[PDB]
């Protein structure tokens, strides 16, 4: 059934699983037409497919040409997501295929179930967690590869950089979700926190800065403050 | 006009014959049902006064043999049996009719209700859903499960309705996932009508039989089957116009006949709201929509 706070350690056991987040697949800007009507212009998107134990991210870039001449794009986007996740599973060797796929939005359940009928033993699960994966496009290197794409493309990343050499996958996921929640709540401030100090750089092969263990503690504290800060600025508390 | 005689009525029971019902008192001189219209299937059904658990009964067609009812005190139920000695049977019936100990099938001349509920129902198809080949009539009760229910446990006592499953490889063509799930026309027309049922008459016969078992026995798996067969049509964008017009008549008479006080358990809110207001066929079931809105506006 659903993944929630109770069964949270299940994410870091040795059964292969993937989160799938579709909130950045179909992206538009809304604008006025010369006649004063409103229209949308699609921009490139992405499927965010993440193994929470290993940090392996399968970033399928969705190029705007996939929407050309199509109707009901928000519905199509869920089916296209499920088509691409199914294609990814089929592409993986059997011993690398997931046992479970957890969708971050319940509207993905039927599309994914139907596309995965050939895999009756892969469980398709919802979650009650409100995960901040929509903020993936606030990671500069991810946003850059999506916007530059001229055709459909899959790009592979490790979203944990080298953190697993020093911390467990539970702690790495907690750091990732904290960083993403902060970027989602106040992107400007979050990015200021991450880069204020010019002496800590992002390695060419990494997504996040090369913080020492002690600097990560300061960073994580600054992100919690920000999230609480914004939560007050919002509710006036 | 045919007759189903009863050897006796040793236990107090409510007896149904099609949409009609009467009460027989324990050991009340009762000798059966006469004037049964020829040309239709019929169902004779029972609910005991001391244990309303288990409604049960028998589907039969008097053109296929001479049938009677006899209570079995060991198994505790009224059983249908066939009498092969035609002269014995005629002699028994004539004597019971002379003593006027039978109830007359009480059909009003104007009234086409039973025809309308059984238009496509054939005994030969019933006997393939309810498998007991040594008898010409078919037993059904409240508790019998369907083959599909048994997949999700005695196979000989199952209702072998055609399995319908919208998230199944049978229903979804590889490469047409979104198309086939959102528009079920290929599953309706190619898989089910052309492939399995052969024609719409057999599809409607099974739909009507499923409804009648749901209504008369409270059979839950039959209600599931009835709604699935409605939903498969309503969720198809491409349905022959004659099938839609016929479906509207079928459902109208089913909704008209349903006891008002069983609507809460025999009608699935989601299916009916989707079928009448959201589906491709939301505007194709005018008679059914009107009776539903005037008789069960709460459900909607
Ligand atoms: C008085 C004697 C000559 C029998 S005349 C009663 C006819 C009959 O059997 N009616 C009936 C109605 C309902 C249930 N069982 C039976």
């Amino acid at each position: 059934g659903a993944m929630n706070s109770s069964n949270y350690a299940e994410l870091f056991n040795n059964d292969i699983k993937l989160f799938v987040d579709d909130t950045n697949v179909y992206r538009v800007t809304v604008h006025k037409t010369f006649e004063g009507n409103v229209a949308t212009k699609a921009i490139n998107g992405c499927i965010f497919t993440l193994n929470p134990k290993t940090g392996h991210l399968f970033l399928k870039i969705i190029h705007t040409s996939v929407w050309a001449g199509q109707k009901r794009l928000s519905q199509l986007a869920k089916w296209k997501t499920a088509e691409e996740v199914s294609a990814l599973v089929r592409s993986l060797p059997k011993e690398e295929q997931p046992k479970q796929i957890i969708v971050t939005r319940k509207a993905m359940l039927d599309p994914l179930e139907v596309h995965m009928l050939d895999f009756p033993n892969i469980a398709i699960r919802p979650t009650e967690l409100r995960l901040p994966f929509s903020a993936a496009m606030s990671i500069d290197k991810l946003s850059d590869v999506v916007m530059k794409a001229t055709e459909p493309q899959m790009v592979l990343f490790n979203i944990y950089d080298d953190w697993l050499d020093r911390i467990s996958s539970y702690t790495a996921f907690s750091r990732l979700t904290l960083l993403l929640r902060a970027l989602k709540t106040n992107e400007e401030s979050a990015k200021m926190i991450l880069l204020s100090d010019p002496t800590i750089t992002i390695k060419s092969y990494h997504l996040w800065p090369s913080f020492t263990d002690e600097q990560w503690i300061t960073i994580e504290s600054q992100m919690r403050d920000l999230i609480l800060t914004e939560y007050g600025r919002k509710y006036n508390v | 006009m045919n007759t189903v005689p009863f050897t006796s009525a040793p236990i107090e029971v409510t007896i149904g014959i099609d949409q009609y019902s009467f009460n027989v008192k324990e050991n009340q001189p009762f000798h059966g049902i006469k004037d049964i219209p020829i040309g239709h299937v019929h169902v004779i059904h029972f609910q005991h006064a001391d244990n309303s658990s288990m409604r049960y009964g028998y589907w039969f067609d008097c053109r296929m043999g001479n049938f009677y009812i006899q209570y079995d005190p060991k198994d505790g139920l009224y059983k249908m049996m066939e009498e092969r000695d035609g002269a014995k049977f005629e002699n028994i019936v004539h004597n019971f009719k002379e003593r006027q100990m039978m109830v007359s099938y009480p059909k009003i001349d104007e009234d086409d209700t039973w025809y309308n509920l059984t238009e496509f129902v054939q005994m030969d198809k019933i006997r393939k859903i309810v498998r007991k080949d040594e008898n010409q009539f078919s037993y059904v009760d409240s508790s019998m499960t369907t083959v599909q229910e048994n997949e999700l446990s005695d196979p000989a006592h199952s209702l072998n309705y055609t399995v319908i499953n919208f998230k199944s490889r049978e229903a979804i063509r590889p490469g047409h996932e979104m198309e086939d799930f959102l528009d079920k026309s290929y599953y309706l027309n190619t898989v089910m009508l052309q492939g399995i049922f052969k024609n719409s008459s057999n599809y409607f016969g099974e739909l009507q039989f499923a409804f009648l078992n749901a209504m008369f026995f409270g059979n839950y798996g039959s209600s599931l089957q009835w709604h699935a067969m409605i939903e498969l049509i309503c969720s198809s964008a491409t349905v022959p116009k004659h099938m839609l017009d016929k479906l509207d008549e079928i459902l109208y008479y089913q909704i008209k006949t349903l006891p008002e006080q069983y609507s809460d358990i025999l009608l699935n809110e989601r299916v009916w709201n989707i079928c009448l207001y959201s589906s491709f066929q939301k505007n194709s079931l005018h008679n059914t929509e009107k009776i539903m809105e005037n008789k069960y506006p709460e459900l909607l």
